[PDB]
């Protein structure tokens, strides 16, 4: 938004004062699950687990879902960048005193194109910002449901995003629940 | 660090195993990867996830890891299978970093 | 004996806008708009422009006696003129 | 995906050198990028890497303090700067890519490499 | 009658309807924000009258007509598409709000 | 949010007067708007209010029948009309805003006020 007149390889000119695209989550700094808020102690990913057993407690990140989230967000940003083309040389014209209608037509064309492109850019950013946050919420919900559909009756759901085991299981059980391969018959 | 034999040699069409003995911090608690380096070229990935092969890698290359020591096995040796071989892993205790092996020269006869 | 599911947080202060909401703090974002320049006329891929100074296009092309220094320059990348040439 | 490094450099001891790596495709990547070096007659040494989106940078204890890795996303470039050069810094440098967003021991794509002589 | 979502209760002392004041407020906030944004994204029209040409200026007249028609087509398309696309999201929003209250 | 009333009026008994209140911000509001009046040497008296979206209007039993409250949303204005004026209608009028969409006893923003004399 510096100047309409440019020479060389230049970005597209708009009348906007702010165009920011979200790639991460809502910042809600609130041990309980995702219903209360976010974790500042988890740094290596977007979604993850916190475990507590006889040998200790700690945070871990789910490497699997973060990868698909990053893939989708990167694809979206690249598509947005690609749909807009770079501006080439575009300078003004000159007219004498008996050529006012041509000057007015030139001004009308320039103003109309500028209005249309400003509208397009602002609308695109505004509409993508909501879909990103919905995407993140759906990812967290899917991870929670995937974990809940693996313990069945051997655990109690306390309603804040956490599960309490009825049996006692060491670090191997935790690493197997966070793995996708959990032996329900073994602990029944 | 990861220790490998400095040089192993065998006749064409034979089977060669290249070892590497680290410690419980590097290999005993993480995966191992195997790279090949021809002269004048960048290293080429051979084995990852301790037994998996990328697309384009022939079946004659294989890998395994028991306890602390990993092994890379090559069968059906040719003249073009003479290069440097490196084992790499992700050391993690004081400050995690990638560690490569000492390297092993495979000479064919 | 307990396991919990959660997401990330930090101390970022960037805000984005939505159709249903305004002024929302987020963890990561990118900026798509540029609003700064250096304030000087500079070379374009190694080729300098043609500067007229006091002269206009008519004075440069007609041979005004005050535009002699422009005679020797025969290549350029763009032409720069003064708002009110004399 | 193709990774292209910059040209060769001839530097003097005590100076600093910055090199760049350019990756083909979309400007934004979903994988981490690492820098490796190799001296003649020696083996590869890992220097450090950078992570997408989050922007975290990791270095090696040997190289910690003297090396700086940065990235520019809208042009798809990764820069590495090394300072306080010595005679043992003469080596060939590669930029390598990982399969995931995390810096691990498995790199599947390497660059041609560029030589730095002191 | 006093809200968008609510409860109906029945116990030994009687029965009746009531409205949830909490969720209705967020629904109203969101809808008002959406309508205000739609209004703001479109700017008002200023003075715009036509031109005149003589018999030897037909190409300029045709160019003027082409410009006017193109801009009119683009803006009609934009308005209709925006209304059509927002109408579905509003109803999905209301359904999600009711489901969240039930859960 | 700022609320601005119209100018002062001088009316005759038996006539009617309409006043307007304009609110800053977006044309559409998510809060109810009420009208209050106060005679010199007396206390405030609540007249009636209007609710957004639904459009419901509520009045007071003392003022029911003679007062009418309307709203125009695309210009953000609220109108109040009073008829059958008497000598006791001389008072200062305010438009006030609530925190929610419902008409309650808590108003947090008031206007300057305008005087109606008979
Ligand atoms: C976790 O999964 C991997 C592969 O899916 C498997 O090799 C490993 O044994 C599993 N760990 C446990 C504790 O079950
Ligand atoms: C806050 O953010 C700054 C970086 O801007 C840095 O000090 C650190 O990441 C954060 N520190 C705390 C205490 O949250
Ligand atoms: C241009 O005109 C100004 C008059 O203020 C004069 O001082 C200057 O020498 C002229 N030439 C150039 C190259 O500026």
């Amino acid at each position: 938004n510096v100047h309409p007149v440019t020479i060389g390889e230049c970005p597209k000119y708009v009348r906007s004062a702010k165009l920011r695209m979200v790639t991460g989550l809502r910042n809600i700094p609130s041990i309980a699950g995702f219903i209360e808020g976010g974790w500042t102690g988890m740094v290596d990913g977007w979604y993850g687990y916190h475990h507590q057993n006889e040998q200790g407690s700690g945070y871990a990140a789910d490497q699997k879902s973060t990868q698909n989230a990053i893939n989708g967000i990167t694809n979206k940003v690249n598509s947005v960048i690609e749909k807009m083309n770079t501006q080439f040389t575009a300078v003004g014209k000159e007219f004498n005193k008996l050529e006012r209608r041509m000057e007015n037509l030139n001004k009308k064309v320039d103003d109309g194109f500028l209005d249309i492109w400003t509208y397009n850019a602002e609308l695109l950013v505004l509409l993508e910002n909501e879909r990103t946050l919905d995407f993140h919420d759906s990812n967290v919900k899917n991870l929670y449901e995937k974990v809940k559909s693996q313990l069945k009756n051997n655990a109690k759901e306390i309603g804040n995003g956490c599960f309490e085991f009825y049996h006692k299981c060491n670090n191997e059980c935790m690493e197997s629940v966070k793995n996708g391969t959990y032996d329900y018959p073994k602990y029944s | 660090v990861l220790t490998q034999p400095p040089s192993v040699s065998a006749a064409p069409g034979q089977k060669v195993t290249i070892s590497c003995s680290g410690s419980s911090s590097n290999i005993g608690n993480d995966y191992v990867s195997w790279y090949q380096q021809l002269p004048g070229t960048a290293p080429k990935l051979l084995i990852y996830d301790n037994n998996k092969r990328p697309s384009g890698i022939p079946d004659r290359f294989s890998g395994s890891k028991s306890g602390t020591s990993a092994t890379l096995g090559i069968t059906g040796l040719q003249t073009g299978d003479e290069a440097n071989y490196y084992c790499a892993t992700w050391d993690r205790r004081p400050t995690a970093y990638v560690v490569f092996g000492g390297g092993t020269k495979l000479t064919v006869l | 004996d307990t396991i919990c599911i959660g997401y990330h947080a930090n101390n970022s202060t960037d805000t984005v806008d939505t159709v249903l909401e305004k002024n929302v703090t987020v963890t990561h974002s990118v900026n798509l708009l540029e609003d700064s320049h250096n304030g000087k006329l500079c070379l374009l891929k190694g080729i300098a422009p043609l500067q007229l100074g006091n002269c206009s296009v008519a004075g440069w092309i007609l041979g005004n006696p005050e535009c002699e220094l422009l005679i020797s320059k025969e290549s350029w990348s763009y032409i720069v003129e003064t708002p009110n040439p004399e | 995906v193709q990774l292209v490094e910059s040209g060769a450099e001839v530097k003097k001891p005590g100076s600093s050198v910055k090199v760049s790596c350019k990756a083909s495709g979309g400007p934004f990547r979903s994988y981490a990028i690492s820098w490796v070096r190799q001296a003649p007659g020696q083996g590869p040494e890992w220097m450090g890497g950078i992570i997408p989106i989050f922007g975290t940078t990791k270095y090696a204890p040997k190289f910690q303090g003297r090396v700086t890795i940065t990235a520019d996303d809208f042009a798809g470039t990764v820069y590495m700067e090394l300072s306080s050069l010595r005679s043992e810094d003469t080596a060939m440098y590669y930029c390598a890519k990982h399969m995931g967003y995390q810096v691990r021991e498995t790199m599947d794509v390497w660059g041609k490499g560029t030589t730095v002589t002191v």
